[PDB]
């Protein structure tokens, strides 16, 4: 009798494909802080306010 | 002071008005601000608040 030989059909492996998707890459965006300045009086006051006759 | 940060023949990278972290309160004529045994002052801000 002749042998198989058996070469096999697969080839490779589905790992490579799973690991193209399996990327993770970045992700989020930069919030909160920002710059942050401010100036100005609308906090408190100051002006001769006395009572007199 | 009001100072500039100058690149090449004249290409000016910033024009920078001394911050209150910079301020010298006295200058003595034949004196320097910081004396001269101490280390120079450092300049890195561009905002009023150097932020």
């Amino acid at each position: 009798v002749k042998k198989e030989a058996a070469e096999k059909l697969l080839e490779k492996v589905p790992s490579d494909v799973l690991e193209m998707y399996k990327a993770i890459g970045g992700k989020i965006y930069i919030v909160d802080g920002d710059i942050t300045k401010h100036i100005s009086l609308e906090a408190l006051s100051e002006d001769k306010k006395k009572i007199k006759d | 002071p009001t100072t500039s940060l100058v690149l090449g023949k004249n290409q000016t990278l910033a024009t920078i008005k001394a911050k209150e972290n910079q301020l010298s309160q006295i200058l003595a004529p034949n004196n320097y601000y910081p004396s001269k045994n101490l280390a120079p002052i450092a300049l890195n801000a561009q905002d009023d608040f150097s932020s």
